């Protein structure tokens, strides 16, 4: 039940501790350990950051409008959630992770334009 | 009717000072962005000033300080054919020494150039270094090269460098083609004074640029659109000795030269330097009148530091005199040789408490470099000398080009969209 | 001079389905919004569908919302309507307008500026 | 398309790279660096947590419910959109932006409070 | 109606100053000082990323799903609004503060689920 214990469980399971990892991502000589402390901030901020230019700000499960293409995995949902952890899984799509997060900023670049526009 | 909508992302900018890291061993156009530019206003040059100096001083910091050495020497003229150019630039020095050991002392004789030393008393036996009266002198890590290699400034996240592409640009005002570069291209920190060496070129002609043309007080940096080269040497075939003077500390010095004795000196084209000249005087017409006298004149006065071209050729420290490249009066295969004199006892900055002894270097020098700009200075006839005792005149050249600005992303418009 | 000209269909049987197309020209096609207006042979104007200047909004009268599609294409300067089922209540004029909406940081419409000659689009 | 490629655009033109800025806001010798890195992250966040104050976290795009007064800018939408790029006019309304987030802050302070008092 | 002003006011006044809190926040010799500047960026991004984890980011007054247990404290609404200042209350009910953010948290993560399979 701690941190990374469900690292070898099954997807569908793992799920289900966001919270428990989420929450261990913040906290001359002493001057490497600011280094460390610094690049710890900017790399969250960083992963903030992108959730929010996908439109997925303040939350840990996050649904969009863009389909998956089987090219990228053309494995079925009980083969992903109920099999592959998500170590296993983090191999298996690596190779495409810059095409999907491509595809998810310009999603959302159209949905805020949409609704400008019928807020007008 | 209209409604304040928040936008974040926006491509606007402020000026900025901030702190610039180094690059050592990307350009984005921007197609109608018009901005202003102004050299002699831009913190890159002074950051520039401050690193090179901290990283100089650093490299110091290991090697051998050589206060053993402050004794007094007695000195006599060099037993070797000396040409009369070098009469009296020479002596015989010789020292009761510190050893390995605290209860021992060695006799050790070493060649001081004269301008290193200094008599105590009046007396024509007895001389001391030049600084013992001053500092302490460190000897610079013969393992430690000075060349000046190249390094890159990069902006940190929220800050962008831009760069001027107008090929005519002065330094200052409106640039018509502006792009955004991530670091600077690499700029040799090279260290010299009136003639600028090694360092970017014109594209299409001579640009003077000036902080004020007509002020007498502000110097001119005038670059050139072509290269002229220079051929520098030391025809002398130098023996180095070393002596421990302490617990694994070792003093370097020239024992003896093999044969004759001979002036230091510098090689610049006839032509090539009467056609730049002539470029030069058809561009400062455009400032001064068209119906006028320019001539150039040789540095009014000050120390040896400040009038003559000084550089580092090869690892040695020479000081060339330039009264043979600016000797002529403009109205409406030979070669320049210009002597130069060699110091091993320098100060490099401007500064007072600091010294630095460079050992000599083994065997004879030669280094070719290219002229790629001249720093001037102003007295109907008007008339210039050879400046740039600051170095931050020579950063300028490079670094004019380079504006830092920070990026401001948030803003607010007009829209027909409320919430 | 600005022209929007139908170039669709004809006579289709009740239940039956029949596309209707426009084609622009004179103006930047993208920088408007355009709409279906209907006239049946003996009634006055009624607006049937609205499509967005970017294609992505699509808004539909009641009496059709579950039976057209309005479409476009910026390349080609082509507005599009794809009708299904058609009732024999679809018997109209269908005319390509230009107009009926704006974008937020543009000057607002809500009027249609410009009129296509229309199709007749018969249901037997 | 990179960083600032559209700083000579129009508003309406520029305002669709939004996130190739936001993008590139986020990554004794060595400390003066440190205190750039420090520093860089600072104004991040301020700008962040006043996008948060005026209800516009998570979004690059946000309309309020904050009426433009004509005595900020009086200029239309043809003359702001279709022309004075956003150099130009940050420099037009420079002397306004403080009256205007206050406004925004003081907005979002109703909106907060009439949502609460409507959800009991 | 400076920083803290409110700090002897009662909650319901003091509760209309959130703004003026939350803008105070953020802001060898020389590097205490930049261990004080990282440290309050640390301190700062572990009360955000708690709000998001109980699903309040971007706000100030966030309403939630988790009722209030009179065992954590049994006054009623007067006593605690039109007295007990935010420092009374805080001292009250110091000891329970643990359990009420762990409830917040179990919340959230029921919430997000019971969501997606909405969507769904
Ligand atoms: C202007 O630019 C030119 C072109 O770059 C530059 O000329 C170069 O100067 C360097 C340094 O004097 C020369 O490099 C040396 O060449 C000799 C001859 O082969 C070598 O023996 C040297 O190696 C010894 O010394 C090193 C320390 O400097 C040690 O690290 C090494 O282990 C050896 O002991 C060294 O390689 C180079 O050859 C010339 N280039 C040309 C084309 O002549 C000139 O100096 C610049 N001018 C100014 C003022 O900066
Ligand atoms: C600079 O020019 C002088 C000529 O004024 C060169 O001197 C000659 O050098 C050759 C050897 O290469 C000798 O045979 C000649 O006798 C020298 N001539 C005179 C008048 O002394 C000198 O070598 C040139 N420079 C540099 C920098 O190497
Ligand atoms: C500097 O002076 C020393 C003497 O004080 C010279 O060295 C002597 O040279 C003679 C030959 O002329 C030898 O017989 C002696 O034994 C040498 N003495 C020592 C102590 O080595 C030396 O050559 C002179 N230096 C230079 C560059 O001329
Ligand atoms: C460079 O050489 C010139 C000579 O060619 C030196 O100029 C002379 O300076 C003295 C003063 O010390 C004057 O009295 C002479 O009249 C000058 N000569 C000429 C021909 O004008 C000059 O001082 C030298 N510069 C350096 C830095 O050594
Ligand atoms: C799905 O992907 C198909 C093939 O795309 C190519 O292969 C994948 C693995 C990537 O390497 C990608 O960069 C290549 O272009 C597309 O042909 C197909 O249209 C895509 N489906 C979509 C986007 O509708
Ligand atoms: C989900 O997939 C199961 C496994 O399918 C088989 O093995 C995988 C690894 C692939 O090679 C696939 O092509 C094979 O057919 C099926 O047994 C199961 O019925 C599928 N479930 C559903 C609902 O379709
Ligand atoms: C719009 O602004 C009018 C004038 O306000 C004054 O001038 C502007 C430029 C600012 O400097 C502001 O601080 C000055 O008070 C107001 O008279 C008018 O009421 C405002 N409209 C509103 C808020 O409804
Ligand atoms: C938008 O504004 C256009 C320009 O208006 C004129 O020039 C500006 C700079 C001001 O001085 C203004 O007072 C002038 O009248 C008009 O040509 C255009 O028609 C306006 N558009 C709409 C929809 O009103
Ligand atoms: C409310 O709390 C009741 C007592 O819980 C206990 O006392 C409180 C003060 C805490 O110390 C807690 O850890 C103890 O378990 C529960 O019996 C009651 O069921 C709770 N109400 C709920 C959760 O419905
Ligand atoms: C709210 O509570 C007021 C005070 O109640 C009394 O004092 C507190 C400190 C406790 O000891 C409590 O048990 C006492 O009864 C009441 O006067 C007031 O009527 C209450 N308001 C409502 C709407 O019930
Ligand atoms: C490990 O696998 C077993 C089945 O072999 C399963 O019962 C157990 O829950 C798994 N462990 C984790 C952490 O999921
Ligand atoms: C693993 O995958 C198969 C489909 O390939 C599925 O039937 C099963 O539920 C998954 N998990 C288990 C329990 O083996
Ligand atoms: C991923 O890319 C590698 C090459 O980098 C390739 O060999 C592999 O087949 C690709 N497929 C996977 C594992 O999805
Ligand atoms: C030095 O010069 C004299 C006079 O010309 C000459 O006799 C002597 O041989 C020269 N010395 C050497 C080492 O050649
Ligand atoms: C030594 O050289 C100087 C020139 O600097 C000269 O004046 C002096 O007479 C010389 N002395 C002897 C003994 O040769
Ligand atoms: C070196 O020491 C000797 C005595 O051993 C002395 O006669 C000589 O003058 C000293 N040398 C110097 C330069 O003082
Ligand atoms: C050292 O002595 C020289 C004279 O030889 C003098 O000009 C200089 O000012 C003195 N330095 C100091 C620090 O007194
Ligand atoms: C540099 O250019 C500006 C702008 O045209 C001009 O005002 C200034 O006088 C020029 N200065 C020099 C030295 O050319
Ligand atoms: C430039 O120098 C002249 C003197 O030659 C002076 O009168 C003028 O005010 C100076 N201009 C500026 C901008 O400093
Ligand atoms: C310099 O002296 C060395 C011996 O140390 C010799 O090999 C070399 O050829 C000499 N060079 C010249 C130019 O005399
Ligand atoms: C400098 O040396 C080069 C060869 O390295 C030669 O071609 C050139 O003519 C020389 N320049 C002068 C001024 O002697
Ligand atoms: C330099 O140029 C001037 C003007 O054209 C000319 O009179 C003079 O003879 C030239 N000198 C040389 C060395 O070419
Ligand atoms: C100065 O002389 C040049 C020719 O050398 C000519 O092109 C230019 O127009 C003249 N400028 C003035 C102000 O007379
Ligand atoms: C300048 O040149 C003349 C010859 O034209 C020469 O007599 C004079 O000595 C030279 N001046 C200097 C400082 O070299
Ligand atoms: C002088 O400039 C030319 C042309 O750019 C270049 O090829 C040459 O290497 C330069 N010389 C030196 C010493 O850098
Ligand atoms: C610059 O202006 C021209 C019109 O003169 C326009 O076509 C071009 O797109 C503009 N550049 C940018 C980056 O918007
Ligand atoms: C600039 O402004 C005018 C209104 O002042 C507007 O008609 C035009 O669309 C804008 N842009 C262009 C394309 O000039
Ligand atoms: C903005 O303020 C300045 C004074 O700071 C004033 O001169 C100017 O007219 C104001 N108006 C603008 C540019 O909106
Ligand atoms: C302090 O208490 C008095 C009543 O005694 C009240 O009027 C005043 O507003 C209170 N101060 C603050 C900051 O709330
Ligand atoms: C304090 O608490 C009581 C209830 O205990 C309530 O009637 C009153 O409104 C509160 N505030 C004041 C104004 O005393
Ligand atoms: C809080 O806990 C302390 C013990 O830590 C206990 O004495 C006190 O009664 C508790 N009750 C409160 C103040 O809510």
């Amino acid at each position: 039940l701690g941190f990374l214990g469900a690292a070898g469980s099954t997807m569908g399971a793992a799920s289900m501790t966001l919270t428990v990892q989420a929450r261990n991502l913040l906290s001359h000589w002493g001057i490497k350990q600011l280094q460390a402390r610094v690049l710890a901030v900017e790399h969250y901020l960083r992963d903030q950051q992108l959730l929010g230019i996908w439109g997925c700000s303040g939350k840990l499960i996050c649904c969009t409008n863009v389909p998956w293409n089987s090219s990228w995995s053309n494995r079925n949902l009980s083969e992903i959630w109920d099999n592959m952890t998500w170590l296993q899984w983090d191999k298996e799509i690596s190779n495409y992770t810059q095409i999907i997060y491509g595809l998810l900023e310009e999603s959302q670049n159209q949905q805020e334009k949409n609704e400008q526009d019928l807020l007008a | 009717n209209l409604w304040v909508t928040v936008y974040y992302g926006v491509p606007v900018w402020k000026d900025a000072e901030t702190t610039l890291f180094c690059a050592s061993d990307q350009e984005i156009h921007l197609e109608n962005v018009t901005e202003e530019f102004n050299m002699w206003k831009n913190n890159m040059v002074e950051q520039m000033h401050e690193d090179i100096i901290s990283l100089w001083d650093q490299s110091l910091k290991p090697c051998v300080k050589l206060t053993p050495l402050c004794v007094t020497l007695q000195c006599t003229n060099v037993t070797n054919n000396i040409t009369d150019d070098m009469r009296g630039e020479l002596k015989n020095c010789s020292f009761n020494a510190t050893t390995e050991l605290r209860n021992k002392r060695q006799k050790v004789y070493s060649l001081f150039y004269r301008l290193d030393i200094v008599p105590m008393g009046e007396n024509s036996t007895n001389y001391r270094l030049i600084n013992c009266n001053t500092s302490a002198i460190t000897q610079a890590c013969p393992k430690v090269s000075f060349e000046p290699i190249p390094i890159h400034y990069c902006a940190p996240a929220g800050f962008a460098i831009l760069k001027c592409k107008d090929k005519k640009f002065n330094g200052t005002g409106p640039c018509p083609s502006v792009s955004t570069v991530q670091c600077t291209h690499g700029i040799k920190p090279v260290v010299s004074t009136q003639l600028l060496l090694n360092g970017s070129l014109a594209e299409e002609e001579v640009i003077i640029r000036s902080e004020n043309i007509t002020n007498n007080a502000k110097n001119i940096l005038v670059q050139l659109n072509t290269p002229v080269q220079i051929n520098c040497t030391r025809p002398n075939n130098n023996t180095v000795k070393s002596i421990r003077i302490g617990p694994g500390q070792a003093f370097y010095y020239t024992g003896d030269i093999i044969g004759d004795i001979r002036q230091a000196h510098c090689n610049v084209s006839k032509a090539t330097w009467n056609e730049t000249l002539g470029k030069v005087v058809k561009q400062l017409r455009k400032h001064f009148g068209n119906n006028t006298i320019i001539r150039f004149a040789q540095s009014s006065g000050g120390d040896l530091e400040v009038t003559t071209h000084s550089f580092n050729c090869g690892g040695e420290f020479f000081y060339c005199n330039t009264s043979g490249l600016f000797n002529s009066t403009w109205i409406s295969n030979d070669s320049i040789t210009l002597p130069c004199r060699i110091k091993q006892i320098i100060n490099m900055w401007q500064r007072i408490g600091q010294a630095m002894y460079a050992p000599p270097i083994q065997g004879v020098i030669r280094c070719v470099s290219n002229i790629t700009g001249l720093i001037l200075t102003r007295d109907t006839t008007e008339t210039f000398r050879p400046g740039g005792g600051d170095m931050r005149d020579n950063w300028r050249s490079e670094l004019y080009k380079y504006k830092v600005v920070k990026i401001e992303p948030l803003g607010v418009a007009p829209t027909r969209c409320k919430r | 001079e600005v022209q929007l000209v139908e170039t669709g269909g004809g006579l289709v049987q009740p239940g039956g389905s029949l596309k209707l197309s426009c084609r622009a020209s004179g103006y930047t096609f993208s920088s408007f919004a355009m709409s279906w207006v209907r006239q049946a042979p003996g009634k006055g104007l009624e607006w049937v569908s609205l499509i967005n200047d970017r294609g992505g909004l699509t808004f539909y009268v009641d009496s059709v919302k579950g039976r057209f599609t309005i479409s476009r294409d910026n390349s080609k300067n082509t507005l599009s309507l794809q009708m299904h089922s058609l009732r024999d209540g679809d018997t109209a004029v269908y005319y390509c307008a230009t107009g009926g909406m704006s974008s937020a940081l543009q000057s607002s419409k809500y009027y249609f500026d410009f009129w296509g000659q229309g199709a007749l689009v018969t249901v037997s």
